[PDB]
């Protein structure tokens, strides 16, 4: 739903790359490429932000005001 | 001399339901509404 | 809430040992004066949901959360339904990390 | 002219515009 | 490797066994076992191979 | 709901010992020592340091169940060494090479760090 | 049609266009008893030792 | 004297309108219908765009260009299998080839 | 206990041809479960598995 | 990835000879160490991400 | 009883800081139902305090 | 809720993604299930063999 | 029948990982180090949150969870803290806890990242991981909703729960060639090379070495920001040594008392 703090295997903080990732994948960075752009080496952490499905962005479109 | 506070489903404003009262909103019109939170302490072990 | 017969109406309404006759062992203060939960009230087995007495000197009739299943009141609403009674739907919910136990395909 | 070998990737289009036209409960 | 070499050699000679005595079937060669009909003799010669 | 809370693994109860020595009866000069809250960090370098020793002739450590946290040691020793101090001197000197390891470890972070 | 099927959304082009300009067919089963039916196009409409050679469908 | 597009009426108003604009058989209700209508729906859109001007704007960016740059890499696969077939010897799969 | 029966007309899936009694179009499963297993015989896998 | 069913393209062959241009072994076995000693397991354990799920049925 | 039923806060031993609403109590124990966790423990009652949940000005 | 789009279907309190296809009968969704039969206007010349009768034209 | 002389060197420093190499040591004890680096090693995590208004589309368990994994700088603080249950005090003191505050509400009509630069602290040396770069992501809030909550740091360490857990992740390795034969390749020469092997690119495995101990344990311990990477290790030696000598103290008591 919202992208995890840390990497359930490993501990590191993938929290504060979501934003950074997509914006990359923005720019013109390959997908994988940008996975290191990052700084995310083993496997254990690049599939918290290739697997991850951000949903709290549908969630968002049911305002409770306005 | 709390009159047990409502929130109305599409308007978003808070209504004061006392007993033997219709559910209604103080405005528009809605039969669904919903409750406040609560007022006693919540407090949760980050863990 | 309905009305039962000409003597017999049921009501939301925090019971009390003094009048609601049949009662129960519970904590009947977590619910409030509108005799329903409020969210973010934390339960647990055989607590007090939805107080609710039928008339007979009042008898209780309330309804008690499952036993054994432990959650905090997520969020309360009150309606009517067809036939213009007081209806209402509590929802509760319930934290569960996966001990050991759990089932995983 | 026709579509050889490059066919894998034109199989699945006539699958997407199956579906986009036709969801999964059209038959209800 | 050469496992699959062996694999897939004796997969072909046995669905060239099984197109042989369907040869002798269509002609009329496959005699039956006395016990059986043609087409359970046909079939117990394809499961054996 | 069955669940233990998560200090339990640590955190000593009370009247809990941490330490506790049984005299071995099957063999001669052989203890157990049963430690409490503890496992298999504490439990892995004191026997490894007690092979070291060449008048030990037998050391181990169990853990009897993972959902429980208690390691047991058994030590045997030679009969002009007690197994007590077999296993107060496994730790003496397990000490005293972790404080080596931790100057060194320290000045070599000094050394690193500009020059 | 791969083309024009590529560039849907992007006008109007969609399934029904391919229905009805003549290139898949819904069959049934009582009518799926008489298809000769090719797998995969390109390979079971090729040329080798004959299989059949009188495909009249293939499976998308 | 409260506007009703203000401010969870907004879809709601959409219907209702729909519906008084087609139990009319008059043509000007109809067309004061269509025009409220009309203008009820760009406030509403405009409304809808500045609340997802920002963070999920950013990810509709990413996602259209995604798949756009999947039928792209696709393409190029499938150009990459075309170059590629100068010889596939290898063992690990099979196929049928009957009569 | 028999090979797959013939459910069409004198054929088992639509796409052999009508009377054919080879071992791939009766059911014969050549592949492993390494290589994977073709379209009519992940079929007939089924219908043996069921 | 892509695991569609009857797909020629994918076979293990061609997985395995990717998996080894990122420097693991090509049949996905890797060397683990024992948590409680720290010595290797003298097997080399087959290890990878696979999609778990939790199924409703909790004790 | 006396603080069956109101909200305390335990305040030594291993469960400090941890709020939760007496169920049961008696002359020595409580039973406190945690208000984070899923459980029921039962504390000395002299290592709560009670923390109380009201609103004052009533008008 | 009929083409109606993606906004409006979520300003409802809605998803977009829901199928729909079900009733909503005193607040349950309901699906009806597909109940197969045999085809209506055919002949079927099937043989009961526990019975009196060599062969049967159904229709 | 005595301790060993472990010797150090230190092949990189950066301020986001170490790797050094330890030799002549046991393998338990090298070992034994690199739980403690993951257990036990204190630092300061969130652990107490008082939730007053939260109308996010996440839960209250949600947010409290994902508050306590941010990691906060303890560096110097984490060892003058006492852990709370230690602390003559009721309801938390600033000599065992740190108190942090989050006050968000959305009124804009853009939706609000709620990060962890929401999060002020009361002691300028506990903040969350912000100093010299994106921030933890912990809510978005749409237009309307809110946030307001007081939650509390204190001591702990990674054997109680993951999230007093210092490391992103420790690389031992021993023994790159295979000499001792600790483990037993099939084929040897399907297995790439260790990244510290002293192997020429023909030979597969060292040739086996019948007497020998392992030595030379590699390690590489990366931090998560929360403590300095060679104060992960700095610490590790000396809650180690400090777990024996508290063994020891209670074996002498056991000894002189029997
Ligand atoms: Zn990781
Ligand atoms: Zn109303
Ligand atoms: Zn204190």
């Amino acid at each position: 739903m919202i992208i995890p703090v840390r990497c359930f295997t490993c501990g590191k903080i993938v929290g504060n790359k979501w934003e950074a990732y997509l914006g990359l994948l923005q720019a013109e960075y390959t997908e994988g490429d940008a996975l290191d752009a990052l700084g995310l080496k083993r496997y254990c952490c690049r599939r918290m932000l290739l697997a991850h499905v951000d949903l709290i962005e549908k969630l968002l479109n049911y305002a409770p005001l306005e | 001399q709390q009159p047990m506070i409502y929130i109305c489903g599409e308007c978003h404003t808070e209504n004061e339901i006392k007993s033997r009262d219709p559910i209604r909103c103080r405005e528009c019109g809605y039969r669904i509404m919903y409750k406040k939170r609560t007022k006693r302490l919540v407090v949760f072990d980050a863990r | 809430e309905s009305k039962k017969g000409f003597d017999q109406e049921e009501v939301f309404e925090k019971p009390t040992r003094e009048t609601c006759q049949g009662m129960r062992h519970a904590i009947y203060d977590k619910l409030d004066d509108d005799g329903l939960i409020a969210p973010g009230v934390r339960v647990s087995g055989d607590d007090v949901i939805i107080g609710k007495t039928v008339t007979l000197t009042k008898r209780d009739c309330s309804t008690f959360l499952r036993t054994s299943e432990t959650g905090i009141v997520d969020q309360v609403m009150v309606t009517l339904n067809q036939e213009g009674y007081k209806f209402c739907k509590i929802r509760v919910r319930s934290v569960r990390i996966p001990q050991i136990g759990d089932k995983f395909a | 002219e026709i579509t050889p070998d490059l066919w894998q990737e034109a199989c699945w289009i006539v699958i997407s515009s199956y579906f986009d036209e036709k969801g999964l409960v059209r038959q209800q | 490797s050469k496992t699959y070499q062996d694999i897939q050699n004796t997969i072909k000679k046995a669905k060239q066994d099984v197109i042989e005595v369907i040869e002798k079937a269509h002609n009329n060669e496959l005699e039956p076992t006395p016990g059986n009909t043609l087409r359970q003799t046909f079939e117990n010669q394809v499961n054996r191979i | 709901m069955n669940a233990p809370p998560a200090f339990e693994s640590f955190l000593l109860f009370e009247g809990e010992k941490k330490i506790t020595i049984n005299k071995d009866t099957k063999v001669p000069n052989a203890c157990l020592f049963t430690i409490n809250k503890e496992d298999h960090t504490l439990g892995n370098i004191i026997k490894s340091q007690l092979l070291k020793d060449p008048q030990v002739l037998f050391a181990g450590y169990k853990v009897p169940h993972p959902l429980e946290h208690k390691i047991i040691i058994r030590v045997q020793t030679t009969p002009d060494y007690s197994p007590q101090e077999a296993f107060t001197n496994a730790i003496t000197d397990l000490i005293s090479e972790l404080s080596l390891l931790e100057e060194r470890f320290r000045v070599a972070i000094k050394d690193k760090q500009e020059g | 049609h791969i083309d024009q099927l590529k560039e849907r959304e992007y006008n109007n082009y969609s399934w029904q266009d391919l229905v009805a300009s003549g290139v898949v067919e819904y069959i049934d089963t009582l009518e799926e008893e008489t298809v000769m039916l090719a797998m995969t196009p390109d390979d079971l409409q090729e040329k080798e030792v004959a299989y059949c050679s009188t495909y009249t469908h293939c499976e998308i | 004297f409260r506007k009703a597009p203000p401010n969870y009426a907004m879809k709601k108003t959409q219907l209702l309108k729909e519906k008084a604009m087609a139990e009319d058989l008059g043509d000007q209700d109809k067309a004061k219908q269509i025009q409220d209508q009309l203008n009820e729906l760009e406030e509403r859109a405009e409304a809808l765009d500045r609340q997802r001007t920002k963070n999920i704007s950013a990810i509709s960016y990413i996602n259209q260009r995604n798949r756009e740059w999947n039928i792209v890499e696709s393409e190029k696969a499938l150009v990459a299998e075309s170059h590629n077939m100068k010889n596939q010897q290898m063992d690990p799969f099979t196929r049928r080839q009957c009569k | 206990g028999k090979r797959i029966p013939f459910g069409f007309k004198h054929r088992t899936l639509p796409h052999f041809i009508k009377d054919d009694y080879g071992p791939e179009s009766r059911g014969f499963v050549e592949n492993s479960y390494l290589a994977g297993l073709t379209p009519t015989e992940f079929f007939f896998h089924a219908m043996g598995g069921r | 990835g892509d695991a569609t069913p009857f797909n020629d393209a994918v076979n293990v062959q061609k997985i395995s000879n990717l998996l080894s241009d990122y420097g693991y072994h090509l049949r996905g076995n890797e060397v683990l160490y024992n948590g409680f000693t720290g010595r290797k397991i003298t097997s080399q354990i087959f290890i990878g991400p696979t999609y778990y799920q939790r199924l409703k049925h909790m004790v | 009883n006396e603080l069956i039923g109101q909200t305390v806060r335990i305040s030594q031993g291993p469960y400090k800081g941890y709020i939760g609403v007496v169920k049961d109590a008696t002359e020595s124990t409580a039973r406190v139902e945690l208000h984070s966790t899923c459980q029921t423990i039962s504390v000395d009652r002299q290592r709560l305090t009670t923390v109380g949940s009201r609103r004052p000005g009533g008008m | 809720l009929n083409g109606l789009t993606d906004r409006d279907l979520c300003e409802l309190n809605e998803c977009p993604l829901d199928p729909g296809g079900y009733f909503i009968i005193n607040g349950s969704e309901k699906v009806l299930i597909a109940q197969e039969k045999m085809a209506t206007n055919t002949v079927y010349v099937f043989a009961k063999k526990d019975s009196k009768y060599a062969y049967t034209g159904e229709c | 029948p005595y301790a060993n002389q472990p010797t150090v060197r230190i092949t990189e420093l950066t301020d986001e990982n170490v790797k050094f190499i330890i030799e002549n040591t046991d393998l338990a004890v090298a070992n034994s180090i690199r739980r403690v680096f993951i257990a036990e090693v204190p630092i300061i995590a969130i652990d107490w949150v008082q939730i007053d208004a939260n109308s996010s589309v996440l839960h209250d368990e949600f947010i409290a969870h994902r508050l306590g994994l941010i990691p906060l700088t303890s560096d110097d603080i984490v060892d003058k803290l006492q852990y709370s249950r230690d602390c003559t005090c009721e309801e938390f003191c600033p000599e065992c806890s740190v108190e942090f505050t989050l006050d968000v509400r959305c009124n804009e009509d853009q939706t609000r990242h709620v990060t962890s630069r929401d999060l002020i602290s009361n002691s300028p040396r506990v903040i969350p991981v912000t100093s010299r770069q994106d921030d933890i992501l912990i809510v978005k809030l749409r237009k309307g909703q809110e946030l307001r909550l007081r939650a509390y740091a204190k001591k702990g360490f990674g054997k109680e729960h993951a999230k007093w857990n210092p490391t992103a992740g420790v690389a031992f390795e021993y023994d790159p060639d295979n000499a001792l034969r600790h483990t037993v390749y099939p084929k040897p020469e399907e297995w790439p090379k260790s990244e510290y092997s002293e192997l020429d690119e023909d030979e597969s495995q060292a040739p086996y070495d019948p007497n020998g101990k392992p030595e030379r344990f590699y390690y590489n311990v990366e931090s998560c920001g929360s403590l300095r990477p060679e104060t992960i290790v700095l610490s590790a030696l000396s809650g180690l040594k400090k777990k024996l000598s508290d063994l020891q103290t209670q074996l002498s008591h056991e000894i002189q008392s029997d």
